[PDB]
């Protein structure tokens, strides 16, 4: 009679690497990193996410023609830019401190978009209907951008113009507007007859001064001239106040912000789809339990930790040998 | 093997264990078969799971985490950012692999140790009722039935 | 006769976690965590902290009214601000960057305040009695900043001032000074006389020239007006220079900094006591040799590092096992 | 334990013994008693003492840390500076947690290996003179007193 | 008969440190920290390093009358800077973004430096050879930067100039140049007749505007005025137009820069050498294939990573115990 | 010695044998001398190089690294640009230097435990034909010449 002590062992070809030696066999293991997604664009929280598509931040919140279509959002998971977010700004000019405005725009989950200054009763003494260019065509007609309003000399005259909007939002109102650059000085004159424009803009914290730089600089998109673009965030119940000789392209539609949660934007050329995720990267959602990922670095939601590694897994069970 | 059992002086395993990780066979004259040692499996089980989990409470979970934009004018700290991006990414792919490495090499000493803890525990009960014939097994002197080798199992037996 | 072989065991109820178990109970562990402190702010290096209260940084150097306590002090071994640290800039405008000043602060262990620009004798030419505002008040009566001296024009008249200061100290002197903006031109006639006032600032290193900018921005503090604060720290032996036609809200104390220590500010409500400590963190002194603590991420002086772990406990004895 | 001896074998601890770790109980004629052996104890201490100095050595102490401002126009770096304060914090955190755990682990095994090498010890050195009655006890075929006792403690005795 | 078993010693000195027992004297160790350098720089991927010496970066590209050496040199494996790399902007002024413009220049591995405006034809109606200065002398007689041109009226007429430059070299084309202050009006007056003179630098993407600030600011180099120095990238086909009605110091040579690897500027006093190497610090080249060095954080090439290890040695054999 | 062969009851090394780290010593009738036992000594060799190997795998190299300028107003991105420096240059030296510490126990463990187990298997081989005289060596009964002790080594000999 006998009784022998051993141990378990099967079929699996599981293997793994320790210290002292690399691929060995063992009879159980767990994978700790996991390497699959579903190359799609999903909705987190039941929100779909905001396809900027052919367009960029500049040209979603400015209004850009091209971007028609954002028009009536105001809700979303996460921005979405493509490869081929080229449209923003049609008409040549910098756009002060962009990447800080995009930074701000991360932690906003929604807004309300509202005619902060309405284009056919805030400026009686100026022309409201010639702001168009060739540079932001819409449907082969020169147009503009639908946020801001190119405002004009009205009959020879521009007076000085003074216009101020109380936030009554009870939240963060993003502002946007622009300073127009002609490139020379009877351009200037035609547009504003103010020889000697400026355009002025302060609230509680903001106060700056703009002065009209007359030149000509290499034409793009067919402007020789330029206009600049800022926006800043007027805090709730503050006030900020527009003063200009000419040169202003005023602020025509403004945003309520909704901080929301920790949300952003992301560069992906992945499609969308009636699909809903915990987990969303550049690439494509991602549903696991596993603490790993090796899919992207860049991820929105709960996600498993990005690592760099091809292949994690443990030993649980131990050293197969079936010595068959 | 960290400790001479497995791949060692018991130089394989038993496919036909099937109910555990450790057990023993017996071939009384009743018959032959496979039996799994629940104490030691089960212990060896809530260690390795607790082990796992341990592994996973450790490492953080990852939330939103997006790139910022630079302008043309930014480059020093647009690379800054970029190194500390590196920097923890290197630094956590090191911290897992490194981590998984040493664990299995700790588990699979571990389960070296379960083996041979049972052999030294099956050993010191049978003494001189039994001889040692090696690769683990003990060869009766006194014949023992399934009423006997279970006691055996489940540390009872006894008897100098 | 029998010997046995065992071994120690005890009524210790400490336990510790381990890979493959959790709340071993041991015969000896050592806590390597420190969660304790004495909820007070003490001194370190035998010196006291610097209480703004009521004052934030730029009250201190502008020498806000409402921080006249301040006025006194002139060695610390770090800065306290409080939740109620909102005396700064009472007269509205922007301080230029007013946070790399604090980061400059950081290893200042003392200053020699000096009188750079005498009142009664550096302006033989210009108002230096009428500098004040409703925005700064002082027991009910309009004030102004102790080390700024707002001039103003003499008998209708504001000539082009020139005034120079060599650091003779031996050591960097930081200057601060101010560039008033009023809301409309007919303050600025009523201030300074000339229409196109400017001022110019100049070192070997600093250069800049400031034109004011008239508007009327929203009221603060019942000012429509603006006013800017800057500031350089002028290197040993180097020369300032001061030229004005109007707007220059001139130095009138500097100071003359001395480096410590890596030290720096800190925010707290915790109290200030007659006491000593070689670590402390906003929320009190910690007196400890433990490698790790989770009382706060900021701290001053020599600390066990901050770790978020609730417990750290290293088993030194063993597994106890009384067996009662 | 991985070497079965503590919580193994020799089923529990002696709140008797209080003069060392590891030690012997011996119920000689002459009476019964508890002595720590030293050699064990000490050498025990000393590598458990050179552990804990060695973790403190690593971990390096934190002078001034204080927090930096930025204005609204400056969410980038302050969102940059905040990646890296809270980066660093959970890969110390990390470190100190596991360090740690894992260090425990060792110790265990540590002292589990020492119970285990001090009765292999105690047992070669009888050989035939006593018999092995498990839960870590030998008892002696030609009686042994006090003096003769102590000669096993302090590894003299000498009969095969 | 006798049989043992036992384990192999030798004379082995090597010792290791472990978690419970220090200095330990092993069989057989491998030392993982490299501490020996070449104390010389070397070539790396067969190119020499580019030596400034006396000069630094600005001397070099602006092309300080001190850094001819420089001029013919267009392709380096790295730059190295000394302790008297003194040599930048021999006339007082700031460098805007200059800190920005080395980190740009640290994945430059060649260009090839053209006279984008050749001296005596891109300029018929303004003086071109007075531009000159005894803050940059040559050979005794004062001199100025060898890239760019400084300009003044022509016969008490500064016409208003406009010039421009097609990026047409395939590559990102660095172009400087500087804006000019004098210290008081009848400088101003005296070297370009118009009193309210301007620049403008215009391309697709840049655009800025000059006016000229007068003050005499303290002397530096005998000059009282100050010269500020400007660049940018001119992207592939893009186009540059420089306008000017007086103050500018003009462009004359620039650079079509090449990418290449991660490569950099480094500040050392090592000795320059006939030698090759693929890991190249401060402190001198390193050949190993040892995971770590202590010698230097700044590396440039393969190199080990660094670590402020004093020793690191893994014990590959056994406790030595030769028990003579 | 975490097993108790090596500076344990094998207390000391043989200078002597220089074919291998574990070894035979042997008197024979016949003469004396050493053999190293290959089997043991390049397992151990492969297990060493493939941890020296795996330790220098996970440390990354390091490419161009270079240090940034900062003006007089940027002190903020540039204590932020070394606060990142220093981080992961204190990270990485804590990384290499407990990496190191930790496997070079393990180590010695392992030779421990080659040591131990080859004692255990030359003795399970022997049985009876034999005595343990401590020290690591064993007294043949039979008489055993240069024919028979090269049966042991190669794990032949056989003869219960
Ligand atoms: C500079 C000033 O005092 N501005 C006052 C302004 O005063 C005008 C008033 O005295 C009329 C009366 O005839 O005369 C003006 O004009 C002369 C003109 O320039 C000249 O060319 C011609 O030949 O003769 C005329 C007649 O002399 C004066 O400019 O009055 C308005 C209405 O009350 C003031 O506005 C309100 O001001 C409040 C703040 O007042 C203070 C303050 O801080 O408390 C008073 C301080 O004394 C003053 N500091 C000085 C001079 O150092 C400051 C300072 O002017 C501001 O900070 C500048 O921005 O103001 C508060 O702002 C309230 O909300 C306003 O409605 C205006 O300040
Ligand atoms: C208003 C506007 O931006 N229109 C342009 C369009 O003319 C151009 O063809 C396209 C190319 O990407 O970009 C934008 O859509
Ligand atoms: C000059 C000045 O700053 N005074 C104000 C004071 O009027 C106000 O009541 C207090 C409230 O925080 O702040 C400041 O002390
Ligand atoms: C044009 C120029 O730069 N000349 C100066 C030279 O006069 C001075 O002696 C040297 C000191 O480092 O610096 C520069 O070379």
């Amino acid at each position: 009679d006998t009784l022998c002590i051993g141990y378990h062992a099967n079929n699996s070809t599981d293997t793994v690497d320790t210290v002292l030696e690399k691929n060995v066999t063992v009879t159980h293991s767990v994978n700790l990193l996991e390497d699959s997604h579903n190359g799609k664009l999903c909705r987190l929280g039941g929100i779909a996410p905001l396809q900027l598509g052919k367009c960029n931040i500049a040209g979603w919140l400015l209004g850009n023609p091209e971007c028609d279509l954002l028009l009536t959002v105001s809700s979303w998971s996460y921005i979405v830019e493509t490869s081929n977010s080229d449209n923003g700004t049609c008409y040549p000019g910098d756009f002060i401190d962009y990447e800080e405005l995009r930074e701000q725009l991360s932690s906003v989950s929604s807004f309300e978009k509202f005619e902060i200054f309405p284009k056919t009763s805030s400026w009686p003494n100026h022309e409201t209907t010639r702001g168009v260019t060739a540079a932001c065509p819409y449907a082969g007609a020169s147009s503009f951008y639908r946020n801001l309003l190119w405002l004009v000399k009205k009959g020879n005259s521009y007076p000085k113009l003074s216009k101020s909007y109380v936030n009554n939002k009870g939240k963060e109102v993003l502002v946007l507007w622009g300073v127009h650059h002609p490139p020379t000085s009877t351009d200037q004159q035609s547009l504003y007859q103010n020889a000697d424009a400026y355009v002025s803009v302060g609230s509680s914290k903001y106060d700056r001064r703009f002065t009209p730089e007359i030149a000509a600089r290499p034409k793009v998109r067919g402007q020789a001239g330029r206009m600049n673009y800022y926006w800043t965030l007027l805090e709730p119940g503050d006030t900020i106040t527009f003063e200009a000789t000419g040169n202003l392209v005023a602020p025509r539609y403004a945003f309520a912000l909704n901080r929301g949660s920790g949300s952003g934007i992301i560069t992906s050329d992945a499609p969308v789809h009636d699909c809903d995720t915990k987990c969303q990267t550049p690439h494509g959602a991602i549903n696991s339990s596993l603490p790993f990922q090796n899919i992207h670095p860049v991820t929105i939601g709960e996600c498993p930790k990005y690592v760099k590694s091809t292949k994690l897994r443990m030993a649980t069970g131990l050293r197969n040998i079936p010595a068959r | 093997g960290l400790f001479g059992a497995i791949a060692g002086f018991i130089e394989g395993g038993w496919t036909g264990l099937i109910d555990g990780w450790y057990g023993y066979h017996h071939q009384n004259e009743q018959g032959s078969g496979y039996a799994a040692d629940q104490k030691s499996t089960q212990n060896a089980i809530d260690g390795i799971t607790n082990k796992v989990n341990s592994v996973i409470e450790k490492m953080n979970t990852q939330f939103t985490a997006v790139g910022k934009e630079f302008n043309n004018l930014e480059r020093r700290i647009k690379n800054l950012n970029k190194k500390v991006d590196d920097g923890f990414l290197d630094v956590w792919t090191y911290n897992a692999e490194l981590l998984v490495l040493l664990e299995n090499e700790r588990t699979l000493d571990f389960h070296d140790s379960n083996v041979k803890n049972l052999y030294e525990k099956a050993r010191s009960q049978l003494r001189n009722n039994a001889k040692e014939i090696g690769n683990g097994c003990f060869e009766f002197y006194h014949k023992c039935d399934d009423a006997c080798m279970e006691s055996v199992r489940n540390g009872t037996y006894d008897y100098p």
